[PDB]
RNA sequence: AGGGCUACACACGUGCUACAAUGGCGCAUACAAAGAGAAGCGACCUCGCGAGAGCAAGCGGACCUCAUAAAGUGCGUCGUAGUCCGGAUUGGAGUCUGCAACUCGACUCCAUGAAGUCGGAAUCGCUAGUAAUCGUGGAUCAGAAUGCCACGGUGAAUACGU
RNA sequence: CCUCCUAAAGAGUAACGGAGGAGCACGAAGGUUGGCUAAUCCUGGUCGGACAUCAGGAGGUUAGUGCAAUGGCAUAAGCCA
């Protein structure tokens, strides 16, 4: 993973737009397509529907959900068996 | 008797206090502790059954009674009378001694502990517990056993209503969880 | 209680760790030195925690230490 | 007898399938050992063929037949390695 | 030779015999025999109940068995229950790190389930 | 921009690593060839268990750097065990390249320690510095070889015959 | 040949009337003395599961009787020495 000294990647246009998420109190789910991004503490309590490729799909993130990247909750591949 | 002893002016006094019994005679004592191990595969070879017979004696000082099945069953292919299972009842001066054992040698031997449960009660006030392996009991010898075998462990108590065994126990600071 | 059927019945020593020894009767026909008695012991004794769970935020503020 | 089909030029459906099945099963009454086998279809412009290869207990067996629908080129093709098969055989059992 | 609560062998160099306990491999073995100054050479039979016993103090610096295990499990359930791609390729029982499935993984996956 | 070519009930082909004692592990110690490097090859010194980090000599190179060959050899240990054999799998903790390693990188440490006890029918390579076996380099290339193309070390077996 | 019903509350009572068994078995499964009490469900308990063996409770013969059915059977005719 990235390296420590480095610290944690997020994409900026997304790390803005959960100021106005948190500061400016909304309460609605954020379009994006920033797979890459960890999931900082702030992000917690916000539903955000992250692209998988075709649609985006919500993440109401959690406590447990801190340092994994978004795209880690939004699956890319459709299979039920054969 | 240690701990038969420890019942006779310790357990008794206190649990004098905290239910209010007016007799003495109200106050539950453990009655009797008995070890069942059952041994189906007994049907398959013999051998077996004798075998636990003498870990069952290891164990706990005398011979154990070998059981037999009360009626036949086709579940587990078995007929009335096949012998299926040994256990001994212990009584007194043993039966507290066993006890004393139990408590300070054999139960913190438990491959990864977390005390036992105080669920395990019959709603009249007894306490049955199982053991998975018997190595649990240094009475045994583990570079010369078998198989690995459990039992049950049942202590049966004059206390009259679930609650009031579990203090007896307690009263003896029995490992519960 | 019956004669000659049951095994032989004694007096031992049972040495734990912690210097803690008890006389004791049993079978086993010779001194135990064992290695963890009812004094010995985590959970009588009060130890045993329950694993520390929910330090991902502590974690991640611990980890990076970035404004 | 494990098959193998191909389709180079062509898109072998559930019937083309079955029926390719069907038409192969036979060639084992014509020699017991017959091990893997590799079958292809073709389409160029206006010509339907079949080739197949046979691994068989010491050869390699191969023809190839063209027809003017696929069915009528496998069938076609089933002729060509019955024969060969029979004239493997009776090379062995020569007594 | 009873050391956290599992029986040790007795004829083993003190080094390959440690390993037998479930959380530590060889460097911990190599470290607790020395830590608790006792040689490497030195089968277990051939000990003192006294070395035996700092020797059983040094195993329990680290988190070792049922501890351990628990540790692990709570990991796992963890990721299932977070629902991650990690978590599930958990659940349906496949490689969890990236490695191809259209053929090999046959460890996640076990032997091999035919057709019809 | 994000995803996909990396999907997995399964079938086939080409490889790698094994199943051990002509061997595993630890210490000690010999003997190559061929090739690459410019904003690239990067010593020595300091830090770190380690991947690496910081600082910064030399070299457009029979001069400097990659870059200490390995098998071998001596001394010790393991004693035929699913093992001190194997190293797949998985958890935890890291490093580096790169706007960025969730899907989908290579590597490191700690823990884990699977199948496998020499492989049915079939079937392949090779006639001498060959097969077998052991290491080394390069092209592509920010990073990403068990593949490919090259280079030496040790070094057999057997051909009556048609 | 045995048991029940038809059979009309003593006995007996027919039909190619309605339903079932026997052509044995046991030297103990006989004699006596001493002792003992069932089925089944619930609760708790290593493997152990609807059902094995252990402990408690409810229950009261709904069990049991070498083999049919009927009548018996606790003082047991049931179970063990
Ligand atoms: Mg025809
Ligand atoms: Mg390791
Ligand atoms: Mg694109
Ligand atoms: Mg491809
Ligand atoms: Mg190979
Ligand atoms: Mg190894
Ligand atoms: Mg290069
Ligand atoms: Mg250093
Ligand atoms: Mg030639
Ligand atoms: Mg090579
Ligand atoms: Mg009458
Ligand atoms: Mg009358
Ligand atoms: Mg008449
Ligand atoms: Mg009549
Ligand atoms: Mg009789
Ligand atoms: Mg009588
Ligand atoms: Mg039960
Ligand atoms: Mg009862
Ligand atoms: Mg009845
Ligand atoms: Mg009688």
């Amino acid at each position: 993973p990235r390296s420590l000294k480095k610290g944690p990647f997020i994409d900026l246009h997304l790390l803005k737009k959960v100021e106005k998420a948190v500061e400016s109190g909304d309460k609605k789910p954020l379009r994006t397509w920033s797979r890459r991004s960890t999931i900082f503490p702030n992000m917690i309590g916000l539903t955000i529907a992250v692209h998988n490729g075709r649609q985006h799909v919500p993440v109401f993130v959690t406590d447990e959900m801190v340092g994994h990247k978004l795209g880690e909750f939004a699956p890319t591949r459709t299979y039920r068996g054969h | 008797a240690k701990l038969h002893d420890y019942y006779k002016d310790e357990v008794v006094k206190k649990l004098m206090t905290e239910f209010n019994y007016n007799s003495v005679m109200q106050v539950p004592r453990v009655e009797k502790i008995t070890l069942n191990m059952g041994v189906g595969e007994a049907i398959a070879d013999k051998k077996l059954l004798d075998n636990a017979a003498a870990d069952l004696a290891a164990i706990s000082g005398q011979k154990p009674l070998i059981t037999k099945a009360r009626k036949s069953v086709a579940g587990f292919k078995i007929r009335q009378g096949y012998p299926i299972g040994c256990k001994v009842t212990l009584r007194g001066e043993r039966m507290w001694e066993f006890f004393e054992r139990l408590i300070t040698i054999a139960v913190p031997r438990i491959r990864d502990f977390r005390g036992l449960s105080a669920k395990s009660f019959d709603g009249r006030g007894n306490y049955s517990m199982g053991v998975r392996e018997q190595i649990i009991f240094p009475e045994i010898d583990y570079d010369k056993v078998d198989r690995v075998r459990g039992l049950d462990i049942t202590i049966t108590t004059t206390a009259k209503s679930d609650e009031e065994g579990r203090a007896l126990l307690a009263a003896f600071d029995f490992p519960f969880r | 209680m019956k004669k000659d059927i049951h095994p032989k019945y004694e007096e031992i020593t049972a040495s734990c760790s912690c210097g803690n020894v008890m006389k004791i009767r049993s079978t086993v026909g010779h001194d135990l030195n064992l290695d963890v008695c009812s004094k010995c012991h985590p959970f009588f004794t009060g130890k045993q925690r329950d694993v520390a769970t929910g330090g991902r935020v502590d974690r991640f503020n611990k980890r990076f230490n970035i404004p | 007898m494990q098959l193998n089909i191909t389709g180079n030029n062509v898109e072998i459906t559930e019937a083309l399938r079955e029926f390719v099945t069907a038409k192969f099963a036979k060639l084992e009454q014509y020699f017991d050992r017959i091990n893997q086998v590799y079958v292809v279809l073709k389409v160029e412009k206006v010509t339907h063929t079949s080739d197949a290869t046979l691994h068989v207990n010491g050869g390699e067996i191969h023809a190839s037949a063209e027809g003017q629908d696929m069915y009528a080129a496998i069938d076609g093709l089933i002729d060509k390695l019955a024969r060969q098969l029979t004239k493997h055989k009776d090379k062995l059992k020569q007594h | 030779a009873r050391i956290a609560g599992i029986n040790i062998p007795d004829h083993k160099h003190a080094v390959i015999a440690l390993t037998s306990i479930y959380g530590v491999g060889k460097t911990r073995s190599k470290a607790i025999l020395a830590a608790a100054g006792i040689a490497e050479d030195v089968k277990i039979s051939e000990l003192s109940e006294g070395q035996i016993d700092t020797l059983r103090d040094e195993v329990a610096k680290f988190v070792v068995e049922g501890d351990l295990r628990r540790e692990i499990s709570m990991s796992i359930k963890r990721l299932m229950d977070l629902g991650c791609y990690r978590g599930l390729r958990h659940r349906r029982g496949l490689p969890v790190r990236g490695q191809r499935t259209k053929t090999n993984a046959r460890t996640r996956k076990g032997p091999r389930k035919p057709i019809k």
